[PDB]
C-alpha cells in the first residue's frame, strides 16, 4: 500500500543512514585492531542499500549484466533495444538506482547539517523523506512493485 | 577538549628483567579508538611495537616483541599499557604513545616519550 | 613473508626560507598508495602531515604536497616557511607490521 | 566546442573499458601465479574507470528542489559515465554472445547518441572531458 | 614471518532445519576481510560459498551470510535448509602461503 | 560442466618418487592458474604449491619447496604434481583445484587422490 510504504521508510532510511555512516569512517589502508563483531525486515533493506553511495553505475552496471541476461539481447533487434536503454539514463521517471540516491542525499542531509546545525538533525530528516517520497509518487511507484522488500 | 597524552613508565632495567610502560589520555572519548606503542631505536629507526583494539579483545603484535611485550588497557582509567617481559639489549629504547586516527593505521596525536634503558652497566 | 622497509632519502636536508625541497620515501614492496608523513620538533609534539600518499592532514599548509606510485614516493614543501623546519618520517599503512622510515631532517642553511 | 568532444570520445572510451576490464578480474585478494594510453583523454578514460554550503532560515527551498532534480531529465557527470559503462557492458556481453570483437561498431553507436541527443555539446559547454575530474 | 593458522570454532556442531547458526574462524595475523569458505560434502563435491569475507560467490543461498573484521570471522546460516547439512572449511586468501581451518562439521539435530 | 579428477596416487616407501596428474574439462584450461590441496591425518588443510595458467610461475609451500614440482600440459588440458624424495608427513589426500580468476581461492575441486607414505 501507499501508506505502508511511507512508514517503512521510517525504519529504512534510519537503518540506511546508520550503516552508511559505518562505512564513511572505514579504513584508509590495513584497519587498525577491531573487536570481534559478536534486524527486522525493513532494518535489513537499510543494509543491502548502504553499499554504493556515489557510484550508483554500480547498480546500473550490475543492472546491466541482469537485463542482459534477462531480455538476452542478440543483433537482429539490437539497435532498437540499444537505444532504448541508453535513453533510459537520461530520461525523466523513477527507477530503483533514483531512490537509492534519493536516500544518500537524505544521508547527506542529516549529517552534513548536524555539523552546521543547531541541534542534531536525524528526526526533522526523515520528515522530510516521508513528505517528498509520498507526494512525489515515489511510494506509490515502491508500492506497485511490492514493496521495499525489493 | 584538547587531546594529550602522557607517558610514565621508563626507567633503567637490567636485561631478563621486566617493566610495565603506562599512558594516560585526555581530551577524547578513550574507550572508542585504538591507541599503539612506537620506540625509537639508537640504530634500528623507528619501529611500530602494539597495538591494541577500542575495547582491547584484539592485539596486535610485532614479530620481534611477540611473546615477551603485552598491550593492555583500562577505558575506566583512560590508560593503556604495555608490560614489557624478558627485556633485551635490544629493547632499549624511546618508547612513545600514539593513537590510531580512527580505524585507521595512522596516528592523530603522539606522546611525548618515555625512555627505557636495558643495560648491565659499562 | 617478508616486512616492508622504507628507504627515505636524503637523511640531512639544509634550505632557507622560500626555497623547495623533496624527500623521497621508497618501499621495498607494494604498498599501493598508503604512505603517512609525520613531521616531528624538539619541543612540540609529533604531527600527522599526509596519509594515503598525497591527501593533506586538518590543519597541514597547501605548500605540503605528496606523490606516490607503488613503491616510490615524494614529499614535497613548495615555499618553505620557518616553521617548517622539523624531522619527518614516512609510514606505510598497507600492511602490518606498520614500519616507518629512518628520517629526514630539514635544517637551517 | 561540440568538434573536440565527439572525435575525444574514440579514446576516452577505448581506454575506459580497457581500464573497466582490467578491474574487473583483478586480484580481489592476494593474486594467483601469473605469466610474465599517457595522453589527457587516455587517462580521462581512467579517471571515470575507477559546495553552497546550506544554511537553516531557508533551507526547505533549496532541499525538495535538488530531491526532485534526481528524477527529472537532463545531463549530469554521473549518468554521462553511465553511459560509457552501458558502452562496457555493451562491447563486453555482446563479444561474449558475438560472432567477432565489437569494440570499433560499439564507439560508433557510443558517439551517434551522444552527438544527438545533445550529450557532446553538454559536455564541451563544460569545457570538455577534461572537466570530469573536479 | 610466520604463517597465518586459521582456527576454527566450534569443531563439532548438531542443528535443526529452520534454526540460525554461526561458526566462527580466527586467524592469528591480520588478513583485512579475505576469508573464502568452502562447503564439503561426503558425496558430491566441494563447492565455493563466500570469498572477500562478506561475497557471495554464483549459486550460493541467500539463507548465508559471512561477517568478519580482520582476524576474527563469521560464517551464518540463517533459515537452516536439509540440504545443507556438511562440513565448512574457512580458508584466508590475504597472503601465501594460503591456509585453511581444521573444520566444522554440522550434522543433524 | 567442470569436472577435475587426479589419478597418480599409490602407496610408496619414504624417499621415493611419486607423480601425480589432474584432468580438467569444462573451460579453457589454458587460461586459468591450477593448485594442489592435501588434506592431512593430523596437519588438518595445507596449500601445496599453484602455477601459473602457461606454467611460467609456480608457488610451493616451504615444506615442500625442493620435493614438488608442479607442472602443466595446456595442450593436454592436465596439470602434474612431481613428488620426489617423499616423507613420512606428505602422506595425504591430495585434491586438484582451479583458482577462481586472478584470486587465491578455488571455484570447483577434484574428486581427490590418495597418497600414502610409510616404511613398510
Amino acid at each position: 500500500s501507499e501508506e505502508q510504504v511511507a512508514q517503512d521508510t521510517e525504519e529504512v532510511f534510519r537503518s540506511y543512514v546508520f550503516y552508511r555512516h559505518q562505512q564513511e569512517q572505514e579504513a584508509e589502508g590495513v584497519a587498525a585492531p577491531a573487536d570481534p563483531e559478536m534486524s527486522s525486515t525493513m532494518g535489513q533493506v537499510g543494509r543491502q542499500l548502504a553499499i554504493i553511495g556515489d557510484d550508483i553505475n554500480r547498480r546500473y552496471d550490475s543492472e546491466f549484466q541482469t537485463m542482459l541476461q534477462h531480455a538476452q539481447p542478440t543483433a537482429e533487434n539490437a539497435y532498437e533495444y540499444f537505444t532504448k536503454i541508453a535513453t533510459s539514463l537520461f530520461e525523466s521517471g523513477i527507477n530503483w538506482g533514483r531512490v537509492v540516491a534519493l536516500l544518500g542525499f537524505g544521508y547527506r542531509l542529516a549529517l552534513h547539517v548536524y555539523q552546521h546545525g543547531l541541534t542534531g538533525f536525524l528526526g526533522q530528516v526523515t520528515r522530510f523523506v516521508v513528505d517528498f517520497m509520498l507526494h512525489h509518487s515515489i511510494a506509490r511507484w515502491i508500492a506497485q512493485r511490492g514493496g521495499w522488500v525489493a | 577538549s584538547e587531546v594529550e597524552l602522557v607517558e610514565s613508565g621508563g626507567d633503567l632495567v637490567q636485561p631478563g628483567r621486566s617493566l610495565k610502560l603506562s599512558c594516560a589520555a585526555s581530551g577524547f572519548t578513550f574507550s572508542n579508538l585504538a591507541m599503539a606503542w612506537v620506540r625509537q631505536t639508537p640504530t634500528k629507526g623507528l619501529e611500530w611495537v602494539a597495538s591494541i583494539s577500542p575495547a582491547g579483545i584484539t592485539t596486535y603484535y610485532r614479530d620481534s616483541v611477540k611473546g615477551r611485550f603485552t598491550i593492555s588497557r583500562d577505558n575506566a582509567r583512560n590508560t593503556q599499557y604495555l608490560q614489557m617481559d624478558s627485556l633485551r639489549s635490544e629493547d632499549t629504547a624511546t618508547y612513545y604513545c600514539a593513537r590510531h586516527t580512527g580505524k585507521s593505521s595512522f596516528f592523530d596525536y603522539w606522546g611525548q616519550g618515555v625512555m627505557v634503558t636495558v643495560s648491565s652497566g659499562s | 613473508g617478508s616486512d616492508v622497509q622504507m628507504t627515505q632519502s636524503p637523511s640531512y636536508l639544509a634550505a632557507s626560507p622560500g626555497e623547495s625541497v623533496s624527500i623521497s620515501c621508497k618501499a621495498t614492496e607494494n604498498i599501493n598508495t598508503y604512505l603517512a608523513w609525520y613531521q616531528a620538533k624538539p619541543g612540540k609534539t609529533t604531527k600527522l602531515l599526509l596519509y594515503s600518499g598525497s591527501t593533506l592532514q586538518s590543519g597541514t599548509p597547501s605548500r605540503f604536497s605528496g606523490s606516490g606510485s607503488g613503491t616510490d614516493f615524494t614529499l614535497t614543501i613548495s615555499s618553505l616557511e620557518p616553521e617548517d623546519f622539523a624531522v619527518y618520517y614516512c609510514q606505510q599503512h598497507n600492511e602490518y607490521p606498520l614500519t616507518f622510515g629512518s628520517g629526514t631532517k630539514l635544517e637551517i642553511k
